[PDB]
DNA sequence: ACGGGCT
DNA sequence: AGCCCCGT
């Protein structure tokens, strides 16, 4: 995910 | 057909 | 019939 | 390490 904890999604 | 990760 | 990106 | 998920 994120950045950070890319995306989602992307 | 979605783009999230494959886009087709 | 389809796998992707940075904090 | 990850509100990780999606339709034409
Ligand atoms: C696009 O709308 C779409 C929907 N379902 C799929 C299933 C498997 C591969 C690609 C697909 N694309
Ligand atoms: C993109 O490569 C990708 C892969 N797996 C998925 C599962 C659920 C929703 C979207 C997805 N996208």
């Amino acid at each position: 995910t994120x950045p950070g904890v890319t995306x989602p999604g992307v | 057909x979605a783009x999230v990760x494959a886009x087709v």
